[PDB]
RNA sequence: CCCCACAAAUCCCAA
């Protein structure tokens, strides 16, 4: 049909696949769209009702603004700015609260699973902080001992990655083409030998050797790209790929309709 | 802070001469650090154990 | 003109290194005589 | 280090041996040899700045004691305990100060004092006019053995980053 | 500033989407002018970078030890056996296009420290402010909004 | 201070593994190398942090404020 | 040809502790 | 402020992200790097002041320095290295790139020059496209020691009607120089077109570098094995010659050159021999150096580097100096308490043998520190002195 | 701070569309298009795929400054053929190609569903 | 030393010659000693030239 | 409107790399002419050239203030293109040696070629021309 | 010297500088904060009446 | 308001 795709392998967190019948610009644009503007949800505004811990407040706020959140149904709600409401109605916001008590005599930890959903979830799977480990403990926030208290109110809103890294779902990407340099896009610096002074890519075995002295195929064109995509965990990976394709095509359609309107 | 305790200073003058203890000396070996000095109008005057 | 010449002769005042005496002290001596020699040598043909 | 010219084992040898250092390690790991306890029995001796004009020094404990990477008499009396100890506090931080131009080391020695990080731990209690504290200090991957004694690794200065040496065309 | 007098300031900031990126997907934290190397002639900086890379790979923390036997060759051998180019040069991609970069780039981790001179403390402007009492001239000092 | 979250360079979540990383070096007497390798940090950007982190809240908290 | 590129404090601590 | 420059007028385009912002070309006249410099501004109030400030202190009519009758302006480090990279016979470029970089030049004629080659694909020489930025009606001939009108070494430079014919762009041709291109265009056409020329050249070269990329590293410095072994044996033979001269001196028979004292002749001879060793070793290291090296490219291309720099990094440094007289006997009869007394061997009296690549030795490190301190203090005093003289 | 703000990244301009038209006077049938609130991620793709067409003569795009998320794009082609028609056909090609890619991807991934 | 000298055939050629360099200053006598050029003499210390040759 | 100005067959003596990975100077002697000498710069990477090889040359003033170069026009391009090395440039200097042998110097972007021989003291040009080489 | 030949002035500012290859020689980048603070007088004309009115 | 400290800034080079 066109740009065929072949899958290498996949896991809970990462996907490897081959991409064929594509031009370099399209692949790079895909990389950038996954890495830049995939929509998700993150904590944005925090209300420090009372702090007692040795750690600073805005410090804690910044740490909170980084825990990933469940975002499968992110498309359902809308941006706060695009909403006719004032002050973050339920249609464009989610509210989180934290309760940490320094009760014991040993240091007490505070994990992402401690904070709980408060406002109406309106029946969409949103806002659950991811717990990657088998121990059900999210990333550590802070610690307390016998005398400290934290009463925190957090509001999570839409956001996107390109304006700030909080909303970045990808956090890891890879890109390869012509492991054998048959396109000769670049040479290799070398003090003594080009071959020995460089290692061999794991992608080498797929494409053939350079035929050992064949005349330079000037008219050959780049293709057969090697992708590795690993998500933070805020959302399944096939989801991020399809959403990236969707947002790119939505952008193109928007520019086309703007052209038509003009 | 540690680099402010073991500190020395000598009075020579306001402007300064250019053939006298500003330049390092052989005797300084292993007693005063041969690099930890300020620069400008006090170079070679303040020195560090 | 005079200011321009003064600035022109004052620019290389910085970019200089510091036996026949030369350099900044020699410039000061010649520009600031100071009837001292420090190098009274004279050529004979 | 004091070096006895005489030696039943042969040519020449510095007096201290392996047993003493083993005892030192044992004393340390106990958490009873002290540096003083090294001094009493004649193993190391203080030297003022005046005496050196009557002493010959061996840089390495093996430089000439018995009979490509880099370039390397028989009447020694004292051997340097370690050359890297000719530095001061600030210069000790510089990794491989040998491998760069000296004025550049002086530039860094002066400048490092103008770096933030941590200065104590009680700062939450200790009022002051001025104070700088950064979020996530990191002990540098590169380091010398010295600043361990400087408690530097405990209280790092900055944090390391993934630098790239290139001219990416703009700035 | 680095640990070798190579001071400097930030010019602008990009983000990942267009910053140059490597095969493994690592993107650099910051990039400096290669021309700053030879004129200042600070070499030890590069050794620090290479050793730091190999230490991070092995996990075993590195060593500086001003006067010792550690030389570059062992570092290169160990780094190569870990599976990278011996001298640390690396294939590099252009974020804007994704095309191969014609040259290669030396690239690894390095220690820095933040200095005391934030621009906000040093910006200062004045237009028709207070005058000095004795001489009717503009007053002194940025804090006192001087000229 | 608290171990950082969301590795600077890449972005992978870090800190959840930190306490796991500690006990790996306590009762398992492995090296940091194999510790991280089993912990699963291929890229070294996620790994530099775990190597060079310096806990300070441990020193802070063991005061007795109020 | 490592020539001792790395040093460990806790490992040496434990090794000499078991040595004692 | 030192001379007529550092005082230039400027137009203003207001910018976010509070700080100043200026072109790289004007870096040198202000003598200001970006290491954390600070810079002043003055705003005129009336109309007369604005007019005369526009007509006298504007940069475009300040290109040529009256103090040295050569342009104080000139393109600088990055674009200089890049344009040297581009202006090589062995380079080429494709449609996709050339279209964009043609669109980068603001006043591009909107006409694409025909490809220099067609056989499998249209391509272009870097010279070919770079000629576009050159305004038409310019001519220049260099002929520097090669240039047989069919220049094999490709040295020299010739331009006809604003179109490159042959040569490699160099600081000796495009930088601040007596016969520089900028001088020619300023004197010939008009002392503002040169500003547009600066902009066009900078823009296009920067764009090409972006997609080319250029760097350096440790592997740049390291040299060939047998060659550095030859360096070592050259140092050794120099040492042997020095020792032989010393032996001859110690037997009381010597030249005893006219006028100066026996010791003076000895010192002169040994210093001469050591310098001969150093520069011969540097020459050998350079002639070794591969032509695909980056630092060699950089140094021959101009802006930054020297023969001395690569020599010191690769092969040897040379003895440190303290006002010419090499390091004297601080202690009695020795320069350091790790040496036997009364020795004049170069290592004993402070000759740096090793190179930065391997790293120094404690003594050599100390001597290097001495030299650096000397330089620091001498400059730190001369600054105030020569400022007084200047005033 | 009173500068143009960070919202220029993607938040569209106020009182003006996502684009503006202007015909060049230097070449026949030459049109320059100003785009704002985007950058390379779109311009590179558009220029490359437009250049894929052979009925077009010349296309190129650039970003004036990294501070401002705006970029320009210049097109002229052979006589008769309107450039705007060319670019709209180009967008159609893009959308079709990416849609095929997507559908193929879901087909593959569902096929690769473990077990 | 060497001096560029007009060649008898009408050119220039670098030609060796012998010069005397001293370590002291005086003019009222050295101008008189025989066998010496009375014109091409010159001294670093210009003040003596002014006192002897003239302000020009 | 497009006619050849000079055609000949040349035999190459040898090839010179000149420490350039892609371009090499070339030189050849005429077969039919006993005095026409040739030197030229050739992109060997783009096109193999061996020593002791026969070469064919063509001037080709034009092809049957010119406007912008047209894209290759994947349709018909019925031009003087039945060769391989088709390329363009400009002459810049003329020299009369031996009072009879004229020399012309052509520049090619950065590439150069020099031609000799004395019978077409007028047929050869003007500043620009093309160049056609087969096999 | 501190008051007559050299003195404080008004309408001035000083910050840190950085390079830019996208800005030609005669121009200079200025932060908008300065433009807010630094000012300049104009006189009302039948030419600038509209622009000045809008600006006010 | 002065006096003292304390720091930046002139960090080369040419071929
Ligand atoms: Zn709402
Ligand atoms: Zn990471």
């Amino acid at each position: 049909e066109g740009p065929q795709v072949k899958i290498r392998e996949a896991s809970k967190d990462n996907v490897d696949f081959i991409l064929s019948n594509v031009d370099l610009a399209m692949a790079n644009s895909l990389r950038r769209v996954m890495i830049a503007e995939i929509p998700t949800l993150a904590i944005d505004s925090v209300e420090v009702e009372t702090n007692t811990t040795v750690l600073a407040d805005e410090f804690i706020a910044h740490r909170l603004g980084l825990i990933p959140l469940q975002s499968m149904d992110i498309e359902q709600l809308e941006y706060s700015r695009d909403c006719f409401c004032e002050d973050h109605c339920d249609k464009c916001s989610v509210v989180l609260t934290l309760q940490a008590f320094g009760e014991s005599e040993s240091t007490t930890n505070v994990y992402s699973k401690d904070l709980v959903i408060v406002s109406n979830l309106m029946g969409r799977n949103i806002g659950h902080p991811i717990i990657q480990d088998k121990e059900g403990n999210g990333v550590l926030i802070c610690k307390l001992r016998k005398g400290q208290e934290l009463k925190l109110t957090c509001v999570a809103k839409k956001g996107i990655a390109k304006e700030h890294a909080k909303w970045g779902p990808a956090a890891a990407i890879e890109f390869e083409y012509d492991p054998w340099n048959k396109l000769k896009h670049t040479d290799y610096w070398y003090e003594q030998d080009s071959a020995k002074e460089w290692p061999q890519s794991k992608n080498c075995e797929y494409e053939d050797p350079p035929n050992e002295g064949d005349p330079f195929d000037y008219k050959a064109q780049a293709d057969t790209f090697y992708m590795n995509v690993e998500s933070v965990g805020s959302i399944p990976v096939d989801q991020v790929v399809v959403r990236g394709i969707d947002t790119l095509q939505k952008k193109v359609a928007s520019i086309l309709l703007a052209l038509t309107q003009m | 802070t540690l680099s402010h305790l073991r500190r020395t200073n000598t009075p020579i003058g306001r402007d300064g001469k250019l053939a006298k203890p500003r330049q390092l000396h052989n005797t300084h070996w292993g007693l005063v650090c041969p690099a930890e000095t300020p620069e400008g109008q006090a170079c070679g005057l303040v020195k560090n154990l | 003109v005079g200011v321009l010449a003064a600035q022109s002769i004052g620019e290389p005042a910085t970019q200089m290194t510091l036996k026949v005496t030369s350099g900044v002290p020699r410039l000061k001596e010649i520009l600031n005589v100071a009837k001292n020699m420090k190098t009274p040598s004279l050529t004979v043909y | 280090f004091i070096v006895e010219d005489d030696e039943s084992l042969g040519h020449k040898e510095l007096k201290v041996r392996k047993g003493h250092i083993a005892k030192l390690m044992a004393t340390e790991y106990q958490d009873e040899y002290t540096w003083s306890s090294l001094l009493n029995e004649g193993l190391v001796e203080y030297i003022d700045a005046e005496e050196e004009e009557s002493i010959l020094i061996a840089m390495q404990p093996e430089d000439l004691e018995p009979a490509a990477k880099r370039i390397r008499a028989t009447t020694f009396t004292h051997c340097e305990i370690h050359p890297s100890m000719i530095l001061g506090v600030a210069a000790s931080i510089i990794p491989f100060p040998d491998h760069n131009q000296s004025p550049r080391n002086t530039y860094q020695s002066a400048m490092g004092k103008q770096a933030m990080g941590v200065f104590l731990t009680n700062y939450n209690v200790r009022m002051d006019t001025m104070a700088n504290i950064l979020y996530y200090p990191q002990k540098p991957l590169g380091t010398t053995r010295a600043m361990e004694y400087l408690k530097f690794r405990e209280l790092p200065a900055g944090q390391n980053a993934i630098v790239a040496i290139a001219c990416y065309s703009g700035y | 500033a680095s640990r070798h007098g190579q001071k400097g300031t930030i010019g602008i900031t990009y983000r990942r989407e267009d910053m140059p990126f490597t095969a493994e997907g690592i993107v650099p934290d910051l990039i400096i002018n290669p021309h700053a190397i030879p004129s200042r002639m600070t070499v030890a900086h590069l050794i620090e970078c290479l050793l730091s890379k190999v230490a991070a790979l092995s996990g075993n923390e590195g060593d500086a030890s001003p006067f010792t036997d550690i030389t570059v060759e062992g570092i290169s051998k160990l780094l190569r056996e870990h599976g990278y180019q011996s001298r640390g040069f690396e294939v590099m991609y252009n974020g804007h296009t994704g095309k191969k970069l014609m040259a290669q780039i030396f690239f690894g981790p390095t220690y820095y420290q933040r200095l005391r001179h934030m621009v906000d403390d040093k910006i200062h402007a004045r237009a028709r402010g207070p005058m000095q009492v004795l001489t009717r001239q503009p007053v002194e000092g940025r804090s006192r909004d001087g000229g | 201070m608290i171990v950082p979250v969301r590795c600077f360079s890449c972005g992978k979540v870090v800190g959840d593994k930190w306490e796991s990383y500690l006990n790996l070096l306590q009762e398992d007497e492995l090296d940091e190398g194999t510790a991280l390798s089993r912990l699963g940090l291929k890229r070294y950007c996620c790994r530099r942090m775990i190597l060079t982190h310096v806990d300070l809240i441990e020193k802070f908290l063991r005061y007795n404020p109020l | 040809t490592n020539a001792s590129p790395f040093i460990k404090r806790d490992r040496m601590r434990r090794n000499f502790l078991r040595m004692r | 402020s030192l001379h007529k420059m550092s005082m230039m007028a400027h137009r203003v385009k207001v910018i976010p992200y509070s700080t100043f912002r200026l072109n790289l070309s004007v870096t040198s006249p202000y003598n200001a790097d970006f290491d954390g410099d600070e810079m002043n501004l003055h705003v005129p109030q009336s109309e007369e002041t604005r007019a005369e400030l526009s007509q006298l202190c504007a940069v475009p009519l300040q290109i040529v320095s009256p103090q040295s009758n050569k342009p104080c302006m000139g393109i600088v480090q990055d674009t200089l290295c890049g344009i040297r990279k581009l202006t090589l016979r062995d380079t080429f470029i494709e449609l996709d790139q050339v279209l964009n970089m043609l669109y980068w030049v603001p006043d591009w004629d909107g006409v694409i020059p025909t490809p220099a080659i067609i056989k499998p694909k249209p391509l272009w020489s870097g010279k070919q496209i770079l000629s576009v930025a050159i305004p038409n009606g310019i001519h220049l001939q260099r002929f520097d020691e090669g240039t047989t009108l069919l220049s094999p070494k490709d040295n020299g430079m010739l331009i006809i009607d604003g179109q490159i014919i042959f040569g490699v762009v160099e600081k000796k041709t495009v930088g601040s120089s007596n016969g520089g291109l900028i001088h020619v265009v300023t004197r010939e056409k008009g002392p503002q077109v040169c500003a547009k020329l600066f902009g066009n050249i900078q823009k296009v070269v920067n764009f090409w570098l972006l997609h080319n990329g250029f760097s350096t590293g440790i592997g740049d410095t390291i040299a060939d094995g047998p060659t550095m072994r030859e360096i070592t044996e050259t140092i050794a033979e120099a040492k042997k010659k020095v020792l032989d001269v010393t032996k001859e001196a110690q037997a009381n028979l010597l030249t005893a050159k006219h006028g100066m004292t026996l010791r003076e002749s000895f010192e002169d001879n040994v210093v001469r021999f050591l310098n001969e060793a150093r520069d011969k070793a540097g020459r050998l290291a350079e002639v070794n150096l591969k032509d695909l090296n980056n630092v060699k490219q950089m140094v021959m291309a101009g802006s930054k580097g020297s023969f001395i720099n690569i020599a010191q990094m690769s092969a040897c440094v040379g003895q440190q100096s303290v006002e010419g007289k090499r390091i004297a006997f601080g202690f009695v009869d020795r320069t350091l308490p790790h040496f036997s007394k009364d020795d004049y061997s170069p290592e004993s009296k402070g000759f740096v043998e090793n190179s930065y690549l391997r790293g120094l030795t404690p003594q050599e490190f100390f001597f290097h520190a001495m030299g650096g301190r000397e330089g620091l203090i001498d400059t730190a005093v001369k600054t105030a002195e020569t400022g007084y003289i200047q005033r | 701070m009173n500068a143009p703000d960070r919202f220029e990244l993607f938040l569209l301009g106020e009182g003006e569309s996502k684009l503006k038209i202007d015909p060049d006077t230097k070449a026949p049938n030459a049109v320059v298009i100003t785009f704002e609130k985007e950058d390379h991620t779109l311009g590179n793709l558009i220029r490359a795929e437009l250049l894929n067409d052979r009925k077009v003569l010349f296309a190129a795009y650039k970003v004036e400054h990294p501070f401002f998320a705006r970029f320009k794009l210049r097109i002229q082609t052979t006589e008769g053929y309107d450039p705007k028609d060319a670019l709209k056909n180009a967008c159609n090609s893009i959308i079709n190609k990416l849609g095929a890619l997507k559908t193929n991807f879901e087909t593959e991934w569902n096929l690769q569903t473990l077990a | 030393y060497d001096r560029k000298v007009p060649s008898p055939t009408g050119e220039y050629v670098k030609e060796p010659e012998w010069v005397l360099e001293t370590d002291g200053v005086n003019l009222s006598e050295v101008m008189t000693v025989p066998g010496i050029d009375p014109t091409r003499i010159y001294t670093n210390s210009f003040i003596d030239i002014m006192e002897v040759l003239g302000i020009e | 409107m497009s006619n050849t100005l000079f055609d000949d067959i040349f035999q190459v003596s040898e090839v010179d790399p000149g420490r350039y990975n892609k371009v090499c100077r070339i030189e050849a002697a005429s077969t039919t002419q006993d005095q026409c000498k040739l030197t030229l710069d050739i992109n060997v990477e783009l096109f193999p050239v061996a020593a002791q090889d026969s070469l064919t040359v063509t001037i080709a003033s034009s092809l049957n203030a010119t406007r912008s170069w047209r894209p290759p026009q994947a349709g018909d391009r019925s031009l003087a293109d039945d060769y391989d090395y088709v390329m363009y440039g400009t002459a810049y200097k003329f020299e009369e040696v031996s009072k009879d042998l004229i020399a012309v110097y052509y520049s090619f972007g950065g590439l150069l070629m020099r031609l000799e021989g004395n019978y077409r003291n007028l047929n050869n040009l003007q500043e620009n021309a093309y160049l056609l080489i087969r096999r | 010297r501190g008051n007559l030949m050299g003195k404080r002035v008004d309408f001035s500012a000083r910050t840190v500088i950085s390079g830019d290859p996208n800005l030609e020689l005669d121009q200079v980048g200025v932060p908008k904060s300065i433009a807010k603070t630094l000012t300049y007088p104009e006189v009302v004309t039948p030419y600038n009446i509209d622009r000045l009115t809008q600006l006010v």
